[PDB]
RNA sequence: UUAAAGGAAUUGACGGAAGGGCACCACCAGGAGUGGAGCCUGCGGCUUAAUUUGACCAACACGGGAAACCUCACCCGGCCCGGACACGGACAGGAUUGACAGAUUGAUAGCUCUUUCUCGAUUCCGUGGGUGGUGGUGCAUGGCCGUUCUUAGUUGGUGGAGCGAUUUGUCUGGUUAAUUCCGAUAACGAACGAGACUCUGGCAUGCUAACUAGUUACGCGACCCCCGAGCGGUCGGCGUCCCCCAACUUCUUAGAGGGACAAGUGGCGUUCAGCCACCCGAGAUUGAGCAAUAACAGGUCUGUGAUGCCCUUAGAUGUCCGGGGCUGCACGCGCGCUACACUGACUGGCUCAGCGUGUGCCUACCCUACGCCGGCAGGCGCGGGUAACCCGUUGAACCCCAUUCGUGAUGGGGAUCGGGGAUUGCAAUUAUUCCCCAUGAACGAGGAAUUCCCAGUAAGUGCGGGUCAUAAGCUUGCGUUGAUUAAG
């Protein structure tokens, strides 16, 4: 009846509200910042991930070796 | 529930071919035996028809285990809308066996 | 949640796997013959499946 | 492919037979329901109900017979063409047993008297050509405590065998 | 000071009140015991984080409750939403799913956290409202079930008696397992229960019918035989609906019909109901099922999408996962199992069953022949069987025959406990079960008291269904061997 360790809350997202994943120079360029997934399905779709080092998959979970 | 939108098209497309449809009541079943192709839980079949419960749209009744379902007229003239349908498709529920 | 260890544990063998196909119930049911129902009330259909008593 | 033992041939469909039973109870119960008789062949299977309102299973041009031949068809393992169902009138509507027992069903629903409501079936059974008959309603009736009203009329065996066929009990 | 105290009758219940009947859940006469011992299992108590709980003749091997986990309620922790709908908010310039790595955990639970990709109106937030619950309440109920209650009991209609409640019918007697009948009679005519009835068991050398049952005969093969034959003997070896290279139903399995009625004969009895003897005959009462009227504050909301009301609903009594518990032990009680030996235990020979059950829609896994590995449980290869087709002529134990042992807590008894070996399983620890070797405890027939039973019965003795992945000291059935006492 007393509940004294606090289950803290649920998971609320971290809501970033910006995309700008693509830098532009010399009105209009495309130029990617992220690496694309290297999977079957997404050649330059749905981007692979751009940690301080590694490279992460998001859709189907395949990772790139960190470095 | 948590909805996905190419199965909840895949529940009605069959909840409207013909006026039933005849989930059974175990949640921890991953394949619905009359739908089979899209990997189904019935998870989904149950409370797809919970909300057309509410909505006054589907009719229940329960078996042994089963639930059975049935149209309401009203329940049609929404799936029309919902599925994008001309009003020409009618289900196997008026009159397509003599 | 997290699908992988929802319903994990195996009901495979054993009392925690088998129930009724009526009545929904895990103790006392009857598998012999296949019938599956529960003990309490097998005796509601037993004349509906047809089996008499004595007379 | 490979069929099973005559020993479970028998329960198998004794226990198909209890089971749309019991769910064209729940459905036509409203509706004078009066029970089912089955027929398996090795082609279309016939199932004929004995509602005694045969105009209510009947829908505007049979919706509730062929929704009903649908749920018997997709859930006990039938392919397209292979379960029927037909509405049939049972005779003398006031002498089986299940008829009156829903009919004083939706009466007692209907906020009578419970002694009215009984009394108008005691009465109907008998004038229907029977040789005995008996109500017992039972529970709560007007006080906190249960209590039961019997409405014994005419004469009625109760042993031996004969008390399987010349009764019927709902 | 008080709303009754009282009177006469009636119906029930009761009587350490009479009279007449009945019951092995009563006794006699007996048997087997139980009660003492060890063990198995339920209950109480204690203990415990929890040792979940319901029930106290008619609770206590009972919830078909033999729990490793699941079951599962209870305990310690941790995810999830499987919170439908209705309204408003959030809401394309950023509502919501999912997730690699790592401190983060019991946990490869994105549980949370750090960092960052991903999902396409799906949702999320608030408020009403559902919804779920092995949450309460069986004294709010239904249904089922047990019980007074295995005994003969119960009720109208119409007449009669009473102002009336009621009573007669429904009885002096005789008789019956039975208000069963006879008869008597202010009653008459009835209905339910009893009985009949259904299942079962025993008999029909009669009928119908059998390559999924058989027998007999006839062929063939084998083997024995004074001496060496064979219409000799043995053979569950083969064949004879395989397209006649045979007939038949005794045995086996059913289906029909028959048969027993107290019929026949004495004796008793009002020559009534009936009873007691015999003869004939398979049988002169087979065994069980259903089972009334009226009830119980009987049990069950923890069997049920039977259900009222209350409670709880997201830091949820919902649900899932992991661990633990329901098995903890100074003790008390109840069912039971094995024993205390020589009417026995060994070791080996030898011969007899019946009831039944078997591969699954979800559901994974069934019964087992044979062959070959193993000292044993077992392991493989290889078949058959959805069954009068295969296991299976179910070579069951007891018993029978020989051997050893000799009245010694002994080769009786096998508790306890060490070490090893296999199988089931996701997992065997608080030993699942089985196997082997060793250890070798009480126990010498059991006080008061108490249970069940009178014929294939008691008791002995195994077998099979239920539970069952692994499993019966339980339960429900089956056969086997078979009585001692009694007809009150
Ligand atoms: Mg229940
Ligand atoms: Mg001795
Ligand atoms: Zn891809
Ligand atoms: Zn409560």
């Amino acid at each position: 009846y007393t509940t004294p360790k606090k289950n803290k809350h649920k998971r609320k997202k971290v809501k970033l509200a910006v995309l700008k994943y693509y830098k532009v120079d010399e009105n209009g360029k495309i130029s990617r910042l992220r690496r694309e997934c290297p999977s079957d399905e997404c050649g330059a779709g749905v981007f692979m991930a751009s940690h301080f080092d590694r490279h992460y998959c998001g859709k189907c979970c395949l990772t790139y070796c960190f470095n | 529930m948590l909805m996905p939108k190419k199965n909840r098209i895949a529940i009605y497309e069959l909840l409207f071919k013909e006026g039933v449809m005849v989930a059974k009541k175990d949640v921890h079943m991953p394949k619905h035996p009359e739908l089979a192709d899209k990997n189904v839980p019935n998870l989904h079949v149950m409370k797809a028809m919970q909300s057309l419960k509410s909505r006054g749209y589907v009719k229940e009744q329960f078996a042994w285990r089963h639930f059975y379902w049935y149209l309401t007229n009203e329940g049609i003239q929404y799936l029309r809308d919902y599925l994008h349908l001309p009003p020409e498709i009618v289900p196997a529920t008026l009159r397509r066996s003599r | 949640g997290h699908q992988q260890l929802y319903w994990s544990h195996p009901r495979k063998f054993g009392q925690g796997s088998r129930s009724c196909r009526v009545c929904s119930n895990r103790h006392g049911l009857i598998r012999k013959y296949g019938l599956n129902m529960c003990r309490q009330c097998f005796r509601q259909y037993a004349k509906d499946i047809g089996f008499i008593k004595l007379d | 492919a490979v069929q099973i033992s005559k020993k479970r041939k028998f329960v198998a469909d004794g226990i198909f037979k209890a089971e749309l039973n019991e769910f064209l109870t729940r459905e036509l119960a409203e509706d004078g329901y009066s029970g089912v008789e089955v027929r398996v062949t090795p082609t279309r299977t016939e199932i004929i109900i004995l509602a005694t309102r045969t105009q209510n299973v009947l829908g505007e041009k049979g919706r509730r017979i062929r929704e009903l031949t649908a749920v018997v068809q997709k859930r006990f393992g039938f392919p397209e063409g292979s379960v029927e169902l037909y509405a049939e009138k049972v005779a003398t509507r006031g002498l089986c047993a299940i008829a009156q027992a829903e009919s004083l069903r939706y009466k007692l629903l209907g906020g009578l008297a419970v002694r009215r409501a009984c009394y108008g079936v005691l009465r109907f059974i008998m004038e229907s050509g029977a040789k005995g008959c008996e109500v017992v309603v039972s529970g709560k009736l007007r006080g906190q405590r249960a209590k039961s009203m019997k409405f014994v009329d005419g004469l009625m065996i109760h042993s031996g065998d004969p008390v399987n066929y010349y009764v019927d009990t709902a």
